[PDB]
């Protein structure tokens, strides 16, 4: 997902939904992590953000 | 096969019980099962003991009476036994550890004449007999008439004796903080109520720095400033803080327009008249367990008052006894006569825990409150557990006098004179009362087991110096002379009214047990 | 068909003797294990989650404990001396734990013989006792000595215990401004006034201290933007009552015949709320805080003649802002008086990752500041909390008592020696006693070594050969990865730290001792 030449992801809602994006804290956001470091990277980018 | 037969079916599942097998093995069986259960209690080598609830709640204990309060039971003379020692410590305190060797000795040595087929109603008539015997032979061994009302030193060394049976390690700091609690409480409200001592609980900084106030504590927070006065002028207040609503359901009504803003501005005023009449008699602290209304607590921050909250009604009583002043359901009248008074109050730090104190002089009198600190809680239960039962120690010897040697001494004592009177009875009963004699050696023998020497030449030694008259001499506790110690000079006393309610107690019990012989017993 | 008729019920479990102690003491032993890596310059925290799936790291001990929710017995005394330790000191929690379990390891062996518990409690309290003589002795002030700042024992104090959390690269920071901060705490010296703030993001290098109050929180109404945000030289005003049209005021039906008195009605509480603000605003000042919302119709009259305004603050921080500002609260908007009304030397409200705070700051008069802690971890916020919690109660117990001790294990060695030097003079079954409390006693600079991945055999060897003679206060160095003078080196923690951690343990193994056997219930 990093630099111009880079490429994004596309992420499905727990109801369903869609949403395609670029913005590393959104691929954090919607994902669905259970193991612990993962949330802590996913908190990482939110707050970077 | 597979079927015999019932001539009784009476019973829709139950349990019938019958033929003396069961007087003559299970219930006796039971109560040994009590009695090696807190064999290990009672003993100044006595180790401590914890149980858990049905709840799943910690108790360290070496009280008898609690930890028997947290087993649930079911063999119902074994309920005898335990709610017998239970009422025990209701009357007088430590005992309970006694009553219950008592009945486990007595029964064991019963079952055995039993046995040797002595009647069950024979057995009753020597055990009454033996009882009351030893109960008029006993006031003959009381030494020690301690005398003193209100001095600290010799209620201090008196109640040694029960602080350092339940707790081994710390007598002398325990003896002073709870004699300086009693020579602090005076007769007011008659006789040095067990009621008048509060108990607080606060965690760390070790036992050795606990200490003792001459007031009364809180663990609530404040509502305006902190301050004390060497003048404190405290009142009371059953009523909520606030305007009195009335209880029927009374809504404000208006008509015309001005109504909203001279009703709200008179409310605000005449809480302000009201607040301000408090402190125009000078009271600077307020007390109450109803609710605080944000603008009278407002007005006090105004006129610098203090607010003091949540408590439950036997709290203000406790406050309304430390100050003596009368509390007011009505909110009104800060009457000049029964209005507080106390040396300083202020709130302080502890444990990062916000106390509420009522430091004191009081020399009419006061009801005190000792500060326990330290860092387990459940050590926190023990201790004040402990102190409680010194409490009621010292309560009881109050209520007539008359220290009587411990240690075993008196008991031995008992042993010799019963057994004696046992000679001298003859009858069939004999071995009743000379089984009944014997049934005393229980409480050497369990101070020995818990001391760990072997008990045996040490109760004949017992016996052999106790052939001189020497009725103040008991069981030593130390290992490199597992034989003896003289009591008197050890100050190992406890009280006459104590062992005799004891000993009066475990009578009734064995009488009762002893006494039914078939059982009936419908599922729980 | 009879049965036998049980004593207490079915499945009451129940195991006597030797054999419990020892289970005790094992147990005592594998709840240390959950924390033995966790003391040290180069220590240890532990992350745990709930079951609730929520995350949490901890380096002090008694916080992983807590979180540890243990079901067998004996170990719950061990945490609730870490909860007590926590109220009383701070780190050395792990410590106080330590000491504890290796106390008993010690014992356990002569346990194996059938030794009376009642004996070794009583050589563990006598130790104990000497033990805290011998450190008071040796405790140490600085107002007698001449080149001590009443702060600079604080600041080396904050400097020894923060060394070992999640901020130990930060402490010649964090020690300054949290030395300052408790300075200006005087004398109410109680913690509820600063407040911590968790403000996410940032780098926790720009973690802010502020000689004011801050918020995390805010509320939108109508106008909220509208306003100033800059107000230079204010006057706060502190509401406690509500500004909204009886909304939640006494509740009352009402009666009218005349359509005119309704409107009557209706303008006359408009009237009221016109009132308050009308008070408000000829009060003079420009600030008005409120517990209760604040109506909207009262923030656009505020925009309109540029007050500013706020609703539904946290009654905590406006305590902290009344405390700062000088002014008491108010809820009778009557009887308002220039006395009450706080000011403050500037105040503002800027954006901070985000979130919309408020400033206000530089009172020369204020007893009470606050953190804004920055940081790009949730996580960072509980721990560096926790942290923080432990460095500013130890220098507020600091502050109480000018006695402080060199670290660094220092202290437990020359316990250590004092006590097996003394051991010789007692003969009898108290002198093993004695030796092994010293042996367990010496325990804290290895686990300090090994969490340091050194030979501590080498490092206590030389510890107890030059310590013998050559000075109190040598001790493992972390760096240097040997013995030193740790007091010069400025290791210095409060003496009241060790002295309860070592009372609480010896307390501890003679309550864990004296138990001989439990019960449990269904």
């Amino acid at each position: 997902s990093l630099g111009p030449n880079g490429l994004d992801k596309m992420m499905v809602d727990k109801d369903g939904d869609v949403t395609v994006t670029n913005d590393g804290a959104t691929i954090l956001s919607m994902m669905d992590v259970d193991h612990q470091i993962a949330k802590l990277m996913v908190e990482l980018s939110k707050s970077q953000d | 096969p597979k079927a015999p037969g019932f001539a009784q079916m009476l019973k829709e599942g139950a349990k019938h019980f019958s033929g003396l097998e069961e007087a003559v093995y299970r219930n006796i069986q039971a109560c040994k099962e009590l009695a090696q259960t807190t064999r290990t209690a009672y003993g100044p080598n006595g180790m401590n003991k914890m149980v858990i609830n049905h709840l799943e709640k910690l108790f360290v204990t070496n009280d008898a009476a609690t930890i028997l309060r947290e087993l649930e039971v079911q063999h119902p003379a074994a309920k005898m036994i335990v709610m017998a020692s239970h009422m025990q410590e209701q009357e007088v305190g430590d005992g309970t550890n006694f009553v219950l060797v008592f009945a486990g000795a007595l029964l064991e040595l019963a079952e055995e004449l039993l046995r040797i087929g002595l009647s069950v109603s024979e057995v009753i008539e020597g055990y009454e007999i033996a009882c009351r015997k030893a109960h008029e032979i006993l006031p003959n061994l009381v030494c020690c008439s301690a005398k003193n009302l209100r001095d600290i030193d010799e209620v201090s060394s008196l109640l040694r004796t029960s602080i350092m049976s339940k707790q081994y390690g710390n007598e002398v700091f325990l003896a002073k903080l709870i004699a300086q609690a009693c020579v602090s409480i005076f007769p007011d409200s008659g006789h040095f109520n067990v009621d008048n001592i509060r108990v607080c609980k606060i965690l760390g900084s070790g036992i050795s720095s606990s200490s003792v106030l001459h007031g009364m504590v809180f663990k609530k927070e404040t509502e305006g400033d902190v301050t004390s006065v060497k003048d404190a002028k405290i009142a009371v207040y059953s009523c909520p803080f606030d305007g009195m609503i009335t209880e029927t359901k009374g809504t404000v009504l208006i008509k015309t327009a001005e109504e909203l803003m001279n009703f709200s501005k008179g409310e605000e005023n005449l809480m302000d008249a009201q607040v301000k009449a408090i402190a125009d008699t000078g009271a600077n602290v307020v007390v109450t367990g109803g609710k605080v209304a944000d603008m009278a607590l407002h007005y006090a921050n105004k006129y610098n008052i203090m607010l003091v909250r949540l408590n439950s009604k036997w709290d203000l009583r406790r406050l309304c006894k430390t100050v003596g002043a009368t509390a007011l359901p009505r909110l009104t009248p800060p009457v000049l006569e029964e209005m507080g008074h106390c040396d300083s109050v202020y709130l302080s730090e502890v444990g990062d825990t916000q106390v509420v104190v009522f430091k004191h002089e009081k020399e009419d009198g006061a009801i005190s409150t000792i500060v326990l600190r330290g860092s387990t809680d459940n050590l926190m239960d023990d201790i004040e557990r402990a102190v409680d039962d010194g409490v009621n120690t010292f309560k009881v010897l109050t209520r007539d006098k008359r220290l009587v040697p411990g240690g075993g001494a008196t008991e031995i004592e008992l042993a010799k004179q019963i057994t004696s009177y046992g000679e001298t009875c003859p009858g069939l009963e004999q071995y009743a009362i000379k089984k009944f004699a014997e049934a005393f050696e229980a409480i050497p023998r369990a101070l020995a087991e818990n001391s760990g020497v072997k008990a045996n030449e040490v109760i004949s030694k017992l016996y052999a110096v106790h052939q001189e008259g020497n009725k103040n001499v008991g069981l030593d506790i130390e290992a490199e002379v597992p034989a003896v110690k003289d009591m008197l000079e050890a100050g190992i006393l406890d009280t006459y009214l104590g062992k005799y309610w004891a000993i009066k107690l475990a009578t009734n019990a064995a009488v009762t047990v002893l006494r039914v012989d078939q059982i009936i017993m419908a599922k729980p | 068909m009879p049965t036998p008729v049980i004593l207490l019920k079915e499945g009451t479990d129940s195991s006597q003797g030797i054999p419990q102690l020892v289970s005790n003491i094992s147990a005592c032993q594998v709840i240390a294990e959950a924390v033995r890596t966790t003391l040290g310059p180069r220590g240890m925290d532990k992350l745990i989650v709930d079951g609730r799936g929520k995350a949490t790291i901890s380096n002090d001990g008694a916080t992983i404990l807590k979180l540890l929710d243990v079901v067998h017995p004996a170990a719950k005394t061990l945490v609730d001396i870490a909860k007590s330790q926590d109220a009383e000191v701070g780190d050395g929690t792990t410590s106080v734990t330590l000491l504890a379990a290796e106390f008993l390891k010690q014992v356990k062996p002569y346990v194996e013989e059938g030794l009376h518990p009642q004996i070794i409690i009583r050589a563990f309290r006598t130790a104990t006792q000497l033990a805290v003589n011998k450190i008071k002795e040796i405790a140490v002030t600085v107002k007698k000595a001449d080149k001590v700042e009443q702060r600079k024992l604080l600041e080396k104090c904050a400097m020894t215990a923060l060394s070992s959390k999640l901020i130990s690269q930060q402490k010649a920071f964090f020690a300054k401004m949290v030395v300052d901060a408790v300075m200006m705490l005087d004398d109410l010296l109680q913690l509820k006034m600063i407040g911590i703030k968790k403000v996410q993001g940032g780098a926790l290098e720009d973690s802010q201290l502020v000689a004011g109050v801050a918020f995390k929180k805010t509320f939108s109404y109508a106008g909220f933007e509208m306003q100033p945000k800059k107000y230079h030289n204010p006057k706060i005003a502190l509401l406690n009552v509500e500004l909204e049209l009886k909304a939640e005021k006494d509740n009352a039906e009402i009666r009218v015949h005349t359509v005119e008195d309704y409107q009557a009605i209706v303008d006359a509480e408009w009237n009221i709320l016109y009132d308050k603000l009308e008070k408000i605003h000829h009060s003079g000042a420009k600030v008005v805080l409120s517990k209760l919302p604040i109506g909207d119709v009262a923030t656009q009259y505020f925009a309109d003649r540029d007050m500013f305004c706020a609703g539904r603050v946290p009654e905590e921080d406006l305590k902290r802002t009344m405390m700062a500002c000088g002014g008491s609260i108010q809820t009778s908007v009557n009887a308002l008086s220039a006395d009450v009304l706080g000011r403050c030397q500037v105040f503002e409200e800027t954006q901070i990752g985000g979130e919309r705070y408020n400033f206000f700051t530089g009172c020369p008069k204020a007893k009470t500041c606050t953190f804004i802690l920055r940081g790009g971890a949730e996580q960072f916020m509980e721990e560096t909390e926790r942290s923080l919690h432990d460095a500013i109660m130890i220098v507020r117990r600091a502050i109480k008592n000018d006695s402080v001790v060199a670290g660094g294990g220092a202290i437990e060695m020359e316990l250590s020696k004092y006590l097996r030097d003394y051991s010789r003079t007692i003969p009898g079954k108290q002198q093993l006693l004695i030796g092994a409390y010293a042996k367990a006693l010496e325990i804290i600079p290895r686990q300090l070594c090994d969490n340091a991945g050194f030979d501590a055999t080498n490092i206590l060897n030389k510890l107890r050969a030059r310590h013998a003679q050559g000075g109190t206060w040598y001790g493992v160095d972390i760096n240097n990865e040997d013995i030193a003078d740790n007091f010069e080196a400025f290791v210095w923690e409060p003496a009241m730290v060790r002295i309860n951690a070592l009372t609480a343990a010896s307390e501890a193994a003679c309550l864990i001792v004296s138990v001989d056997e439990t019960i449990k219930n269904p």
